[PDB]
Formats: structure tokens, sequence, C-alpha cells
């Protein structure tokens, strides 16, 4: 929404807004059965990395902060060590407990 | 569909499975001959994304290049000049070591268009390169039109002009902010812009 | 992909297969959707069933 | 070197310029070149305009988006709407553009508009035989331009209701600056601390 | 504008007012006064803008 | 014209009028700027000041249209208003029939008080506005839109 002035937060001159349909290319970040299944296929083939078992063998010791820490060297971003040690945390609960 | 398995997996790369066929393999190579002929490409999926077919006229050769900087040649380190330029060692050739692959396949087999090359290994010494060729003379590709614009004479050592994949990389050929200085060709931007342009009336 | 729709009653594998990874995941994949599979010797030989030269599965 | 109160010219010719001079003499014989090149496509295209009908767009920018202007191409929502596909909006001379969007309805109606005085204005030659053709008009330009939209009152009523414009725009301007601090500090005292309470 | 200041002086509302150069349009000024001005050159806005008024635009000769 | 240049007059002269004991050699101060800091600060020091360091903060990439708001003053205003129709408007507006300037059509950001307008009102619609123009508008009888 646009406050019909110069400057503002919301800013600026007022219109018909809405509204351009999601072109087919913004989407990408559905897995999609196929993806997911083939990965899922390729998760049981072969092991994790030797860093990922580095990880979740640190995640069962001292487990976070030390792994994010860990992971962020042996990745880049920090930003993507969420994801990874978020992703270790989930090989960990899922296969091993439960 | 086998490709998506292959693609997907291929990417799990210090897998249990994948280090073995490695290890392996970086072996096979290391004894074979630098450019030899591969008889069809060990990563099908990735050939086949690069625009490999399996028909007559495309063919993949395997290539070995050394890993590592290039040492500027100079006699024993004199350089000769300006300090700056005294730098002999941590020097990084611009063309990668895809490209340099691609480029002595081309000159060795000189009849074969360069289309694109794909990484298969590495190791110590050296990084290796499968290169998928294509025969212009041939004449599945020059009826076919899918394959057939590579016969142009426009297409002629593709990777020595920087027109392969790698190329365009290491060009710094992208749209956007991040690559003004070389856009539509390095030398060609500066020659424009260092160019004094006058017209008739001043 | 017959395998992947669950169609396939029986599945026969090369076990000589230069790019082995070609096949690697079949076992993995028929083992999923429940598939009987047995990797069988010579691509040479499902070659001659099916009138090709080599033919890694069938 | 330097000199009496002059002014510090930056000029730049410490490099080899005089190799890359480059005097457009041409200019005036090019033109020609394009005249004659721009002909030879209107006998080659024969009854077509040399240009594609082309849309209306509202130019970027503060400094600019007063102004309208022609784009590249009209959207398959423009075309949608104006009754065609962009596969044969191509055919028949409308520069498709499949990457502009519509988040204007006063824009795609200046456009949609004109696509229907397009479609309106031109003929199209059948496939089969016959060609009655009725001259060549050489652009779209020309009988179809850019005229810039309206926003028009001569006279108008007058509200002086007291909003004080410059105090509307100095708050306008202090919100956006303070919401930040002012959000924060609704997290601290008001809300977390106040929640405990 | 200045034309007009130099008419607005005290005993000079009539007098003619010879300028020796341009004598430039200027739209600041509004109510411009019915005078008699010699100059070199006007422009087409001045020789205008006078002219309006019911005044004079006159040359050196 | 070379026939008119000063160094026809020169022929003959012996030293093209640059002197005898000073020369005429290539580049007897360095050049083009160059000893800024050195043999030419006396130079540096009058007629330029300022001209060496590095006052204030950067801006990376400043765009030259976020600092676009070309001014307008309020005396040069009504010039916006088309030429045939303004003798109707400024002897009588009367409110409520006001005409309409729009200075952003017009290619201009703020309007901003240097002059005095007439008590005629107007109905100004523009991005900024000067306290001041704004002040000068309502005591006349128009108002700002803003934009």
């Amino acid at each position: 929404v646009k406050s019909g002035i110069a400057v503002g937060l919301n800013k600026g001159k007022k219109v018909n807004q809405l509204t351009p349909a999601p072109k087919i290319s913004y989407r990408k970040g559905a897995a999609s059965q196929r993806t997911t299944f083939v990965r899922s296929i390729v998760k049981e083939v072969a092991s994790l990395a030797p860093y990922e078992r580095r990880l979740i063998e640190l995640i069962r010791n001292a487990g976070e902060k030390r792994a994010r820490k860990v992971a962020k060297k042996r990745l880049g971003t920090f930003g993507r060590a969420k994801a990874k040690v978020e992703e270790m945390n989930e090989i960990i609960t899922a296969s091993r407990r439960h | 569909g086998a490709y998506k398995y292959l693609e997907e997996l291929q990417r799990k790369k210090q897998s249990d499975v994948l280090r073995f066929l490695q290890r392996v393999r970086v072996w096979e190579y290391r004894q074979k001959n630098v450019i030899h002929r591969a008889s069809r490409p060990t990563r099908p999926d990735k050939a086949r994304r690069l625009g490999y077919k399996a028909k007559q006229g495309f063919v993949i050769y395997r290539v070995r290049v050394r890993r590592g900087n290039r040492k500027r040649p100079v006699s024993k380190g004199a350089t000769y000049g300006k300090p700056t330029n005294q730098g002999v060692n941590q020097l990084k050739y611009q063309r990668s070591l895809r490209a340099t692959a691609e480029e002595r396949v081309g000159r060795r087999a000189a009849n074969l268009r360069v289309l694109n090359s794909y990484w298969i290994n590495q190791d110590s010494t050296y990084k290796y390169f499968e290169v998928i060729l294509v025969d212009p003379s041939h004449k599945a590709i020059r009826r076919d039109a899918k394959y057939n614009w590579i016969c142009n004479p426009v297409h002629k050592h593709r990777e020595a002009r920087g027109l392969t994949a790698t190329g365009k990389k290491s060009r710094g050929i992208n749209k956007g902010h991040k690559f003004h200085n070389t856009q539509a060709g390095r030398r060609k931007t500066w020659k424009r812009q260092n160019t004094l342009s006058l017209w008739r009336y001043r | 992909s017959l395998i992947e729709n669950k169609k396939a009653k029986l599945v026969l594998i090369a076990n000589d297969v230069d790019p082995i990874e070609l096949v690697i995941f079949l076992p993995a994949l028929c083992k999923k959707m429940g598939v009987p599979y047995a990797i069988v010797k010579g691509k040479a030989r499902l070659g001659t069933l099916v009138n090709q030269k080599t033919s890694a599965v069938a | 070197a330097i000199s009496k109160n002059l002014p510090i010219l930056k000029n730049h010719f410490r490099k080899h310029w005089q190799e890359r001079v480059k005097v457009h003499f041409d200019q005036a014989g090019k033109k020609v070149s394009r005249r004659h090149a721009r002909a030879s496509k209107a006998a080659k295209i024969a009854p077509r305009p040399l240009d594609l009908l082309r849309p209306v767009v509202r130019a970027p920018t503060v400094k600019y988006n007063r102004k309208v202007r022609a784009g590249r191409g009209f959207t398959l929502a423009e075309i949608k709407a104006a009754g065609l596909t962009p596969a044969y909006a191509r055919t028949i001379g409308i520069a498709v553009d499949h990457r502009r969007q519509n988040r204007n309805q006063e824009i795609l109606d200046l456009n949609i508009q004109r696509l229907k005085e397009y479609q309106s204005k031109i003929i199209v030659f059948p496939r089969k035989g016959k060609a009655p053709e009725a001259e060549q008009t050489l652009s779209a330009a020309a009988s179809f331009p850019i005229v810039q939209p309206v926003t028009d009152s001569e006279t108008r009523a007058v509200e002086d209701n007291g909003e004080s414009a410059y105090r509307t725009l100095r708050l306008a301007r202090s919100d956006k600056r303070y919401k930040g601090i002012r959000e924060k500090r609704a997290k601290d005292k008001a809300e977390a601390e106040a929640e405990k309470k | 504008s200045r034309i007009s200041r130099a008419l607005k002086q005290e005993g000079a509302a009539q007098k003619t007012i010879v300028v020796v150069g341009t004598v430039t349009d200027d739209n600041r000024i509004f109510e411009f006064p019915k005078t008699t001005v010699a100059a070199l050159r006007f422009t087409a806005g001045a020789k205008a803008k006078i002219l309006k008024a019911g005044g004079e635009a006159i040359t050196l000769d | 014209p070379t026939r008119l240049t000063k160094t026809r007059k020169h022929r003959g002269h012996v030293s093209a009028g640059k002197g005898r004991v000073g020369k005429h050699r290539k580049h007897p101060g360095g050049r083009g700027m160059a000893g800024g800091l050195h043999h030419h600060r006396t130079n540096l020091d009058k007629y330029h000041p300022g001209y060496f360091g590095k006052v204030g903060m950067r801006y990376f990439h400043k765009q030259q249209a976020h600092f676009w708001k070309p001014v307008l003053n309020l005396d040069k205003l009504w010039t916006l208003v088309p030429e045939e129709k303004r003798e109707e408007y400024l002897k009588s507006a009367s409110k409520s029939a006001a005409p309409v300037i729009d200075t952003l059509a017009a290619g201009y950001g703020k309007v901003l008080g240097k002059g005095r307008i007439p008590d005629v009102p107007v109905i100004v619609k523009a991005r900024f506005v000067s306290k001041l123009a704004e002040e000068k508008i309502k005591a006349a009888g128009g108002v700002v839109e803003l934009i």
C-alpha cells in the first residue's frame, strides 16, 4: 500500500495495485514428489559425508554452538551452517532416535 | 528416469561409494594417456546435459591437466622491472583448468569442434576433464538441425576464443552490476570508453 | 521408470556396467518400490535376449 | 606546470588516445545509408510498417516516473485481455514482451485500448491467395503515439483543511526514522517486561 | 521588472526610461505599468510585456 | 585563423615571444598539477584551498536520482501555468476555481518559497514544499496538495 506522498514508510503514489500472477519461475522451492523421493533413495546411498559424520558425533557431544561453529568452517556461510546443523538434528532424531 | 538419480547421486561426492569410484578412476586415467579417447562418457548425465548425444560425430575425449599456478617463465626469477611485477610465483593463469583441457584437445583433435566439457576427477597432480567433441565434417550432425549450428565456421575453436562455458565465465560475462568491466567484452568496453569520440559538429 | 511406477514384476541388472553408478541405485530402488530384482552376469547376456549389444537392465 | 587562478581541469589524455580517436565524418553519410536501408526494409517488408506496435509504460525512478514512455513489448496479460495469443501477436506485428508484469490498472487500460485501436486500424492479409493492399504506413509510432496521461483539472475546488503539507511531510519523515526504534521500544518496556509483569 | 522599479521612484512615474542594452522579460513581476521605454533591443517577451500594458517599445533613434 | 594568430606576428623575432634567458624548455614545473604539496603549494594555497584531504563521508553507488528534487520558486510558480491561460486567472480565480499547478509534471520537485505570489489562489501539486512556500500559498488562498 502507498501513503500518497513523496516521503514516508509506505510511500509513494496511490494506484490500482493488484495483481500480477506468480510467474512460474518464482516457485522452484517446491520440493516436488520426484526430487524428494530420488533424494530419499540417494540418502540411503551412500552414507553421509565425513564432515556430516563428524557433525552428528559432535552434535551428540557438545552439540550446538560448537556444531554450527564447525559447520560454518566446513561449509561457507553461517546461513548454511544453520541449515545443515538443523538437517543433522533431523538425521539424528529420525533414524537413530525413535 | 535413471538420470535424475545419477544427477542427484553424483552430488554426494565424499560419499562412501563415490570416493571409492573416484580413487579407482583417478588410477585408470593416471595410467592412461594425457589426452585419450573415452569410448563413452562416465558422467552420462553430466554429458547429456552439456549437449552430449549418443550418436555418431559426437565423441568424448578425456584429458588431464596439471593443477596449480602458472609460473611466470622469466630466467631465474629475473623479471626485470617495477617490483610490482617481480611476482613470479603466486600467479594464476586466468583461463581455468577446464578450459586448458578443452583447448589442448582442440588442437589435438582439430577436425572436432569442442562443444562443452565437464569435470571428472582430480588429485594431487591433475584435474581430469571429459571433453565432449563434435564432428562438423560428419553428416549425422550436419543434417539434423539441433546440432547443425556447430558446423558453421563461427564455431571453429570455440574453446580458444572462450566461447565455451568455462570461457565465458573466465571472460567475466554475466549480466548485471557485478560485471561491468567486462560484459560485451573486456577489451571492447575498454576500447569504447578509452576512446575520444568526436563529431562533425563538436 | 517402470520400477518407479511399481509396474515391474521383475528386473534384471547386469553386474558389468563401466559407469558403475548407472546401476548402483537399482537395488535400492527395487527395494523401495517392492520389485524383486536379481543382479545377473553379463550386460552381454541381456544384450542377446533383447537383440542389442549390451543392455545394463532388463 | 599549474598556473594562475585557473580551475583544476581533469583531462584524460595520458594514455595513447590519438590511436583510438574516432571522428564521425560518416555521420552525414551514415544517415543516408540508414535512410536507404530503412527504405530497403520497407520494400522488402512491403505492406507492413517498419516498427512493431509497442506499448506504453511508465518510466522508472523518482526523476522520471511523472513521464510516460514507450516500452519494449506488451505482456501476456495485456494481450490475452485484448483477445489474442503472444504467438499470434508476433505474426501481426505487436511486440510481445514476456518478462513485463502488470501492477497498474490505469496503465493496462492505456495499453489494452492501444491494442484494441491497433487490431482495429490494421487489416490482415489472408494467407490463402488474394492480398488487397492499401499502401504502407511506415511506422506504428506515427499512427499510435504515446500521448501522456491526464491528471488534469484547470479550475478546481480548494480545501484548506489545515493539514500543513510541510508538517505532513516532516511528520511522515519522522515516523519513517523512528518506526524501527519505536517498534523495538514496544518489545522493551511495554511488551516482554510488562508481559512478564 | 527593474524598469518598473525605476518608475515607482518619486516624481518619475511618467518619465521615458532609456535603457542602452537589452530589455529582458521578467515574469516575477505582474502589473507592469503603462510606459514608454527606449532600449537598444527588446526580447519578444519584454516587447510584448510592455505593449500589453498600453506601453511603447521605442528604439534609440 | 592562422593569419590572425600572434605567432605570425612573432616571425623574425628570435624567441617566439618566450624570452631568451628563460628559454621555453618543455616541462619546467613538472606536469599538470605536480608539486601541489611541494613547489606549487604557493599557488594551491591561494586560488584553491580545500584542495587536499578528504572531507566528509562516502556514498557507494550514489545514483543521481534520489538526489533529484529540482527547486521551483513561488515567484516562478505561475510560469508553469499556460501563457494564454494566465491573463485570465491572475485577475480573478476567487476561490474554488483555481488553476492547478502540477510542478512535478513541469519537472520540479520541491516548491520552495523565494518571491511573493499575488493574492490569487493557486492549488499547487508538488512532491515537497518549504515550510514558508506553503505558508505563502495558504495565506494567498490556495493549497499545496502532496503527491
